[PDB]
DNA sequence: CGTCCGAAGAGATTCAGAG
DNA sequence: CTCTGAATCTCTTCCTCGTGTGGTCAGGACG
RNA sequence: GCAGAGGUUCUAGCUACACCCUCUAUAAAAAACUAAGGACCACACGA
């Protein structure tokens, strides 16, 4: 076939060499890969499983389980009794399924959190069953999506898989301490359906005695989902030493608000389930939930609130529709002024007032500025436009529209991913990167002119280019990093070292990009920090920094804290936990021994794939 | 006027712009390439003619021997195409060629030949395409993709940027042939010409001016201009031109005639030029200082002793001018720099080059190309003459001299194919020019320098390999051959030219095995225009420029329909409309715009002159008169969209669905999704698996029909006519009078292809689509393929769609599927499986078929008969047995766990010389009955329709009803008719059916004999046996399901129905999508889809409810007519009053189950149309109603959207996918998966895996699982036995495939071992 | 029945400018 | 005249897993 | 049950990952049972 043969250093060598391909990852028995499935109904530290492939899987589980029980004397037997299927089989198989846990493994696992550990649930069935929160640690879609399963045999690997991989266990991604397992796309939408008001809604304005109540009136139909009605809430805070403390008020709020109350744990505070309740603050409240109840009751929460957005969002019935979509008004006119703009200009530059570039920057500008003006028009006529009594004259509230609550809620969307809907779709690039001079005006609501769709997926084909080399540019990035890492484990747990990094909120000529609180969190201090009063220690010199002592250095007003940073660490063949900080997973400091290198490896080549490729100083505010 | 097929379901065609082209036949590409290789051109021009002229000299090396062709012939295939595919051989037709061989006297060159001996010789076997055209290689009907390369001819390139990382742009270029050598000038960065052939080490590129015959005089007379330098008494009066001083710098002070005209410090100015050209200045004195800055062009020695004084191209210095002025040379030759533009280039390479002399330069040239060895003048002489100007080692075709001619700005098209120093001078002069300024570097990307290599180009390119590869052997044997001594058979033979073209086109990089589980599939696998191939950049060696979608792609090649992944872009598809140059350019349909009126002329342009005219855009609108009602239309004159004004414009598009290919051009309301979407959607409809039902998409394009009739999946009536009996296998079509040959022309048979195993396991299944009696015109739809439903492409089904989020189960992209989906089997896929036994030698003794099998149960050999072959019809299920075939001391075939079905037939071969089994004998026995069968119906059918074709003749003049009937239908010569014309048609036929009948029997006999020959099978096997499994594949959770619109998801629950949502009228939606899908990714067009499939099950619905009750037919035909206007006008303007009034009833039962609507590409349906429709009937112009919840029973709020939107089923079932393994056959280096596939195996638990344990404190699983779960072989067996023992305890033992990287690397010689 | 014939960067390697 | 920096040339990859296919030293006759 | 053979079946069955009994040079009263091989290159496709 004319190609060079393989010699004994091509096998040594290369992504198929010896090394990459049986040493460093090698197949595996106890292995299985399927479709997935969403199956709601199932809790995050469980998933569904094909009964065939815990049939197949569990084989000398389920042979080790007859010869023990007696139905077959031998292997052999017992083997020609799982092929028979036979109904003993099923009810051995359910007896080691029961507490096993099976590591389902998406194939492109970028981070840590890529193979999850999972309780399986026997079901009827072919496709593996993920439980939807861990779809966005999985960054697993449901498009034909397959991952595979493995199955841990000793009672070692069990045990650490229940340990450490359950998805009960991953709650805080190890990049950030932001949760991983957050309502991602339609259970937020149902909490942020849940969490709205009309300014006139059936049954508003009655007292209620309590989420029960709440439920009471809007399972029977006579009170709408999210009406403004006062309730009676018995709010619990632990502001003592541990002890809840109990607080009844009559906190004004909507019924839908008031469903989720019961949902909570009773340690959260009733002001982080009273606001619209979108992404970002579901995330806030679901960090709060783990910082301040702890791990089991922030699964139970999260199990409940996923129930409860589920349930909600299919009642919400939040469909799409081409009447969901508005063209603003002032869309055409706009458009008439810019066509008007861009006709003075080449006007201009026929007579030779401006030259060719000149006059493609203008043109370039007042596309743009058109641009603008016709996305915030499409706003206003998306969360503006809607009009809704009072049971009086006329009032302006928020509006209901399904493709603005889809995409202000955070559910899924975007500026720019509404604006090509309704508004212009924007001026479209060259493959070469350079501006079309015109832009597409039509959106895709209306139709598209040939030539629009033609500079479309010109852009379209270069994004999809662009994503292929970036996804291989990423992976090999991700290779280096793991690799000039793994040698860098937590082998001590202090080093007694007063350097470190003195850690400054960072300031790029804007505002504050990352404030102190939110990039010293988590990490032991070097010296003591000290407040506008000299010689104080607010802050002891060893002491790591969580979440009560950064709200502390807030309202200190701290501006510079110095940290131990692992660089700084003396340690041998390794670096401390106190150099460290905190895990960014558990609440607490990091292990002593947990490899952090592949860690931070991970963390770091994860988001190689959402990466890109390509006078006077004034004063902001007083001070 | 309307097909009598489209007025059973005539298709709502929106569109306002009205077509003037219709679709041209869409495998064009194919069969008209191939119609023009294997045709006998008597030009000798593109053909298997051309290979054989290029290649048929035949001079033998003093031995006065000469072989010519005369003529060829391609022989009738031995087997016909459904043979050849159940056999496994190739569709092929032997390649009958003549040859003339003639012998001359020794020392006679003039004289005539001795002797002339001609025959036809067999050699090689070239394969033919069907009517499909799609080739048939080893019973897999495998189709060649057509290789969009560069094209051949000379390319400007920059490489602006990188190089030398300074900033400073390059120019090169490449002399690329369509067979030889490249040939690559390039720039050193101190701006010297270096050349770089076949990408070898550069070198100094005056060497190859020196290498064609050329001293420096004439390189520096070439590639610059002679300045001529006078010697006078006043200081060397010097001759300075007008036109040289333009854009020059104030050298010195100018001043002629005695009048000063530029001074010092003093740029020359164009006025200062204008007034010395009417002053006419011709001679300009100048300083000496200035002379010493110019180069001598020609060499030049003294007229007493003529020795060397000064040689040529070197700077000039006072002791130079000072020998110059001495020895007398009046005449002095300088080169003309500017460093602004007219730079020196070639004077820098000639002071890098040391060569002087031209057999210098071959040496240094043999040096540079063949290393290693003494050169020798006559070897590089001969290797530059093979290697430039020799036909054989070096050929450009038609297509590159166009392209060099157009590069150069030429005026001759044609030309030689070999180079030439005129050639060479050109483009070296062209690349001076550019590295000057004027002129421009040319784009590779650009579809003018990037032709499509067909199937016949590529197939004429490989017969002309095996015809050099016979002819150095036949040269060979002819240097010591001798005369008539021998026939002109032995020195050439089949066998290097026919497996040269077997490995073309069975084992290549552009051989594609078609992908056959769609007519959509088909139709754009064959149109598919791939990069990647021979001769054509790689994925790896591709650059992100290729890849991605040029301006000039526009009408060419689909920018919308490529395959995502490692290759985007490289397998474009083309364009509808787009068709192959004769060149192998991309033309493209243009309306011709005259002084202001689009007419109806059209002109393929190819992309380099669609540059020059300007395009109109498909969207603009007209009057009827060609007039633009737009005085601006927008426009696409050198690829950048401009309005322009009427009179401007010179070319319109042809229709508006010119830029998508007929992948995407399917896909309804394309102009609204997203292009990534598109580009989705269309990848998937390539992949969708035929439904048991096929049904006509109620929204589409109108181009399904075209697609299903072009594409070979239907059974098209070749000859109109009536179907005189129709049958589920075959179809009998009775031509009209006015539509038959008068001789052999009878009536027409079909016969449709029943379930037959696809490439990919689907069914290709056809039903016929007429009844008795039906009529049928030229060029009609008869049978229903596979996803075809009257004649329209029916790939998916479409069903009702409810676009809310339902409790989660449809949470991200995941489908909801009803209950009443899978009751209905509206997705079960009949896939056909091959499970082929083979009976191979085996030592001691071979094994045996029959059904005696040790260690088995009599229940699985119950399905088996007497002789262990599995009785057709049966219904095996997982881990049956098949066929028994027992080992000589129990490897009988099973079926795979899991899969199932019932057998549909079992085919057996058998190698002649072993007796056949009981088995093999029925099924040849019932194969033999088959066929007698079959030759019996077509002889009555036949001779049926010659009897009435006689009887019809026969009613004038001598009719005779009555005699007829007496004497029988045998014979009929004896009757009296009158001495006419009509008396010698009826002796004709006679005639013919006298012949016909005594070739019945031969070709019965022929056809007994290939069904009892022994047919063709590997080397060392007995028998071998195919059996064919029907597995019925229902729709499951886990099934990848997909919209036309990009949508795609995995059922996650089969729903039951009383679960659905279901809305006032009480019937539940058959899926219920995610919203959450359509704003990010943005396929708005699913939703247009959904709108308007909602008002056409409305127009379907209440069309049931007048049909279901006893209406007139009059309220059918006016709501029929109210429903095809519609308002806004539109293309189709289909009037009911000109029907029947009898198939006005077939039309409205036709549209009960729904209204078609074709929605085109980029002007379908838009808003306004899609609310007045669902205003036509019951249903809301807001497109979305309210839902009751089928659990709770109380509405949702917010009404939600609804509709019936076509979506299709993948053939990525989740049935496929399953793999779970625990213990099996390990590998090589003992990884136990085995690299897992229908083979049993694990899943490789790759880098990322193990760094993602690594992060965890995982170090017991990952050490299990990189250790005792994989490779160690004791502690697997360990492992097995501690957990059937119930200890799950690990044994760690040491993984072999670290003992394998320790041997492997010793054996390199590197001792790698451990401490103790 | 056996037996002998693009592309992107790093580093080594020339290779060169200036006293 | 001997290194300096700089151009030139050569090496070394350039994701990570699946699922369907198809093609692959090819000794050959003689003691 | 660890080195071999025999037994009622079905050529052969001694733990070969492997299924019952006997003993250290001898073959049968006895039902559930049996098999331990298998690479690379290209294409297309999915995520
Ligand atoms: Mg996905």
């Amino acid at each position: 076939n004319k190609r060079p043969l393989k010699s004994l250093a091509d096998m040594i060598k290369g992504k198929q060499g010896r090394f990459r391909q049986n040493l460093l990852g090698k197949r595996v028995d106890y292995s299985g890969r399927s479709v997935i499935t969403v199956g709601p109904y199932l809790r995050l530290h469980q998933c569904g499983l094909p009964k065939k492939m815990a049939l197949e899987l569990f084989k000398p589980f389920i042979y080790g389980k007859l010869e023990l029980r007696g139905l077959a004397t031998t292997i052999k037997a017992a083997k020609k009794m799982v092929e028979r299927e036979e109904a003993v089989v099923w009810d051995i198989l359910d007896e080691v399924i029961r507490e096993h846990p099976v590591l389902l493994n998406r194939a492109p696992t970028l981070h840590r959190l890529g193979i999850q550990a999972f309780e399986p649930v026997l079901i009827e069935g072919k496709a593996i069953q993920l439980h939807p929160l861990v779809c966005a640690a999985y960054n697993a879609d449901f498009d034909g999506d397959q991952m595979a399963v493995h199955v841990p045999l000793t009672l070692e690997a069990q045990l650490e898989a229940r340990a450490l991989m359950m998805s009960t266990n991953n709650i805080l991604s190890p990049a950030n301490g932001e949760p991983i397992i957050v309502p991602s796309q339609d259970v937020v939408l149902g909490l942020y359906y849940m969490t709205r008001d009309c300014v006139n809604a059936k049954g508003e304005g009655m007292v209620l005695t309590g989420p029960k109540e709440a439920e009471r009136l809007y399972r029977s139909g006579l009170a709408s989902l999210h009406a403004r009605v006062k309730v009676r809430i018995t709010e619990y805070e632990k502001d003592a030493n541990g002890e809840l403390v109990a607080k009844t008020s009559l906190k004004d709020t909507t019924v839908g608000r008031a469903i989720l109350w019961m949902i909570v744990p009773k340690g959260l505070p009733y002001s982080i389930v009273n606001q619209a309740l979108g992404k970002k603050a579901i995330s806030k409240m679901l960090n709060t939930c783990y910082r301040i109840l702890g791990l089991k009751p922030t699964v139970i929460f999260a199990d409940q609130i996923m129930y409860t957005g589920f349930a909600y969002a299919a009642r919400s019935g939040a469909s799409v529709g081409i009447d969901d979509m508005v063209i603003p008004e002032k869309k055409h006119e706009i458009i008439s002024e810019a066509e008007a703009e861009v006709a003075e200009i080449q006007e201009q530059f026929q007579s030779g007032l401006v030259t060719a570039g000149e006059r493609y920057n203008k043109v370039i500008d007042i596309w743009a500025a058109a641009n603008d003006r016709v996305s915030k028009a499409m706003m206003d006529n998306l969360q503006t436009e809607t009009v809704i009594n009072r049971d009086g004259q006329e009032e302006k509230q928020v509006s209901f529209n399904s493709i603005y609550m889809m995409a202000d809620s955070g559910a899924r969307g975007s500026a720019a991913q509404i604006r090509q809907l309704a508004g212009m779709r924007g001026l479209m690039a060259k493959p070469d990167g350079s501006i079309i001079e015109t832009p597409i005006t039509a959106n895709f609501r209306e139709g598209l002119n040939v030539l629009q769709y033609f500079i479309s997926t010109h852009g379209a084909r270069k994004g999809l280019a662009d994503t292929a080399l970036k996804t291989a540019n990423s992976g090999y990035l991700t290779r280096r990093l793991v690799d000039v890492a793994q040698d860098l484990v937590v082998t001590e747990d202090d080093c007694g070292t007063h350097e470190g990094i003195m850690m400054t909120p960072v300031i790029e000529g804007g505002d504050v990009k990352e404030p102190l609180r939110d990039r010293v969190l988590g990490r032991v201090t070097a010296e003591d920090v000290l407040k506008p009063g000299t010689a104080d220690i607010l802050v002891p010199r060893n002491t790591l920094l969580h979440e009560q002592w950064c709200d502390l250095l807030e309202e200190n007003s701290v501006d510079a804290v110095k940290v131990r940073s692992v660089v700084s660490c003396d340690t041998d063949f390794g670096v401390c936990a106190h150099c460290y900080g905190r895990d960014l997973a558990r609440g607490h400091i990091i292990n002593k021994g947990e490899a952090i290198g592949v860690i931070a490896a991970q963390s770091i080549g994860e988001p190689g794939t959402q990466l890109t490729m390509r006078s006077s100083i004034q004063v902001k505010n007083k001070g | 006027v309307y097909s009598y097929t489209e007025k059973k379901r005539i298709r709502k065609d929106f569109g306002k712009r009205p077509q003037v082209l219709d679709v041209p036949y869409l495998l064009s590409i194919q069969l008209d390439s191939f119609q023009k290789f294997i045709e006998q051109d008597p030009e000798g021009q593109y053909g298997l003619e051309a290979a054989f002229r290029s290649v048929f000299p035949i001079q033998s090396y003093s031995g006065n021997s000469e072989l010519q062709y005369v003529s060829y012939r391609l022989g009738e295939p031995v087997f016909d195409v459904q043979e050849c595919q159940i056999r496994g051989v190739t569709y092929s037709a032997p390649l009958r060629v003549k040859l003339r061989l003639v012998i001359y006297e020794r020392e006679a060159p003039e004289g005539t030949v001795k002797d002339i001996k001609e025959q036809e010789v067999y050699m090689g076997e070239i394969p033919l395409m069907t009517d499909n055209g799609t080739f048939v290689i080893n019973g897999t009907e495998r189709v060649i993709v057509s290789q969009l390369h560069r094209s051949p001819g000379v390319f400007f390139d920059s490489d602006k940027g990188k190089t030398h990382s300074s900033g400073k742009v390059l120019y090169n270029a490449r002399i690329i042939p369509y067979r030889g050598s490249w040939l690559d000038f390039e720039f050193d960065p101190k701006d010297n010409l270096f050349v770089r052939i076949d990408r070898r080490r550069k070198l100094p590129a005056t060497i190859i001016l020196r290498a064609l015959n050329y001293t420096t005089e004439q390189i520096l007379d070439l590639f610059f201009e002679k300045v001529i330098f006078e010697i006078r008494d006043n200081k060397l009066q010097m001759e300075l031109v007008p036109e040289r001083l333009r854009g020059e710098t104030a050298s010195f002070d100018i001043e002629a005639n005695g009048k000063v005209y530029v001074e010092k410090g003093r740029r020359i100015t164009a006025r200062h030029i204008r007034q010395l050209e009417k002053d006419d200045v011709k001679l300009i004195e100048v300083p000496v200082e200035y002379i010493a800055g110019k180069v001598v062009a020609k060499d030049y020695i003294d007229e007493s002793t003529g020795e060397l004084i000064c040689a040529a191209n070197m700077e000039l210095s006072l002791d130079l001018l000072a020998k110059l002025s001495q020895s007398g040379h009046k005449r002095i030759e300088t080169l003309f720099t500017n460093d602004l533009d007219h730079g020196p280039y070639i004077s820098e390479t000639l002071r890098v080059d040391p060569t002087n002399d031209r057999l210098s330069a071959l040496v240094e040239i043999y040096r540079m190309m063949r290393p290693g060895e003494p050169p020798t003048r006559e070897a590089a002489e001969s290797l530059f003459e093979n290697l430039f100007f020799s036909e054989d080692r070096y050929d450009l075709s038609a297509v590159g001299r166009m392209k060099f001619n157009r590069s150069l700005l030429r005026e001759e098209i044609e030309g030689s194919g070999i180079l030439s120093k005129d050639d060479i001078i050109d483009v070296m002069k062209k690349l001076i020019d550019i590295r000057n300024g004027k002129g421009e570097v040319d784009d590779i990307d650009h579809l003018g320098n990037r032709r499509i290599r067909s199937v016949g180009e590529m197939a004429e390119n490989q017969f002309r390999v095996g015809l050099v590869r016979v002819e150095r052997a036949v040269k060979e044997r002819l240097s010591l051959g001798d005369l008539d001594t021998l026939m002109p058979q032995d020195m050439i033979n089949a066998k290097p030219i026919s497996a040269a073209v077997k490995e073309f086109f069975g084992s290549s990089q552009l051989s594609q095995f078609m992908d056959q589980n769609n007519p959509l599939s088909e139709i754009t696998h064959k149109r598919r225009i791939s990069a990647l191939g021979p001769g054509g950049l790689t994925r790896e060696r591709a650059g992100f420029e290729v890849r991605d979608v040029h301006p000039t792609h526009y009408g060419r090649v689909c920018p919308i329909e490529t395959p995502e992944g490692p290759n985007i872009g490289l397998i474009n598809s083309l364009s509808v409309y787009a068709q192959t140059n004769e060149y192998g350019f991309l033309e493209t349909p243009y309306r011709k715009v005259t002084d202001g009126v689009v007419t109806d002329e059209i002109h393929y342009l190819s992309a380099i002159e669609e540059g020059n005219y300007v395009i109109a855009q498909a969207n603009s609108n007209l009057d009827e008169e060609g007039h633009f009602v737009e005085d601006l239309v927008t426009c696409r004159s050198k690829g950048e969209s401009s309005l322009f004004s009427r009179d401007q414009v010179d070319y319109m598009d042809v229709s508006t669905q010119q830029v998508v290919s007929v992948g995407a051009s399917l896909i309804p309301f394309l102009e609204h999704d997203d292009a990534n979407r598109a580009l989705m959607g269309a990848n998937m409809q390539r992949q969708a698996v035929p439904t048991l039902r096929a049904d006509k998409p109620l929204v589409g394009t109108g181009m399904e029909r075209a697609v299903a009739v072009d594409s070979g999946v239907t059974a098209v009536a070749k000859r109109g006519g009536v179907v005189q009996y129709v049958d589920a296998s075959r179809i009998v079509i009775k031509v009209n009078e006015d539509e038959m040959y008068p001789g052999e022309a009878g009536i027409d048979i079909y016969n449709l292809t029943k379930y037959t195993r696809s490439n990919q396991n689907t069914c290709i299944n056809q039903m016929p689509c007429v009844s008795l009696g039906e009529p049928v015109e030229r060029g009609d739809v008869l049978a229903d393929g596979p996803s075809t439903d009257l004649g329209e492409l029916a790939l998916g089904q479409n069903m009702r769609v409810a676009f809310m989020p339902w409790n989660g189960y449809n949470f991200e992209d995941s489908i909801l599927v009803s209950e009443r989906v899978v009751q209905e089997d509206r997705f079960t896929t009949i896939h056909i499986q091959e499970l082929a036994c083979v009976s191979r030698d085996t030592k001691l003794g071979p094994e045996e078929i029959t059904a005696d099998i040790p260690n088995v149960g009599e229940a699985a050999l119950s399905k088996l008969d007497e002789s262990g072959i599995v009785y057709i019809g049966a219904e095996v299920t997982g881990g049956d047995i098949l066929v028994g075939k027992v080992t000589p001391k129990d490897s009988s075939l099973r079926v795979p766990n899991g899969v199932s079905g019932t057998v549909i037939d079992v085919q057996v071969f058998t190698r002649d010389g072993v007796e056949k089994d009981k088995r093999a004998l029925e099924i040849e026995e019932m194969q033999l009955k088959q066929a007698k069968k079959d030759l019996s119906e077509e002889l009555q059918i036949l001779e049926a329709g010659l009897f009435s074709r006689i009887r019809a003749v026969l009613v004038a003049g001598g009719v005779e009803a009555e005699k007829l009937d007496k004497l029988p239908r045998d014979r009929w010569l004896e009757l009296g008719l009158t001495d006419e014309e009509k008396q010698n048609q009826l002796e004709q036929l006679a005639e013919q059916y006298d012949e016909l009948k005594h070739e019945f029997e031969k070709k019965l006999e022929a056809k007994r004999r290939k069904i009892t020959q022994g047919d063709d099978l590997a080397p060392g096997v007995l028998k071998i046996v195919k059996v064919y499994l029907a597995v019925k594949r229902r729709i499951q959770p886990g099934d990848k399901m997909a919209g036309r619109h990009g949508n795609k998801g995995v059922i996650s629950k089969i729903n039951p129905i009383e679960d659905m949502p279901y809305d006032e009228n009480g019937t539940p939606v058959d899926i219920v999508l995610n919203p959450l899908g359509v704003p990010s990714r943005m396929n708005i067009g699913q939703i247009l889809e959904t709108h308007l499939g909602m008002a056409a099950k409305g127009i379907g619905d209440k069309i049931n409810a007048m049909l279901k009750q006893q209406q007139e037919v009059a309220k059918l035909r006016e709501f029929i007519q109210r429903a095809y206007d519609l308002g806004a006008d539109v293309r189709q303007k289909v009037d009911l009053s000109t029907f029947s009034d009898e198939e006005v009833m077939r039309l409205a039962e036709n549209l009960r189950k729904g209204m078609p609507i074709a929605t085109p590409v980029f002007d379908g349906a838009k808003e306004a149309e899609i609310k007045e429709l669902l205003k036509l009937g019951d249903l809301p112009t807001s497109g979305q109603i309210r839902l009751y919840d089928g659990r709770t029973g109380e509405q949702f709020e917010r009404p939600v959207t609804v509709g019936y939107m076509y979506m299709l089923k993948l053939n990525h079932l989740v049935d496929d996918k399953m793999h779970a393994r625990s213990t099996g056959s390990y590998s090589l280096v003992t990884q136990q998966p085995l690299g897992g596939k229908a083979q049993f195996g694990g899943q490789r638990f790759g880098e990322m895996e193990v760094w993602a344990l690594e992060a965890y404190g995982a170090a017991y699983t990952l050490q299990e699982m990189l250790t005792v779960k994989s490779d160690d072989v004791n502690g697997r067996t360990k492992m097995y036995k501690n957990i059937v023992d119930g200890n799950h305890q690990m044994e760690p033992g040491m993984p072999e495939s670290f003992n394998v990287l320790l041997k492997e690397i010793r054996s390199l010689g590197i001792n790698i071992e451990l401490e103790d």
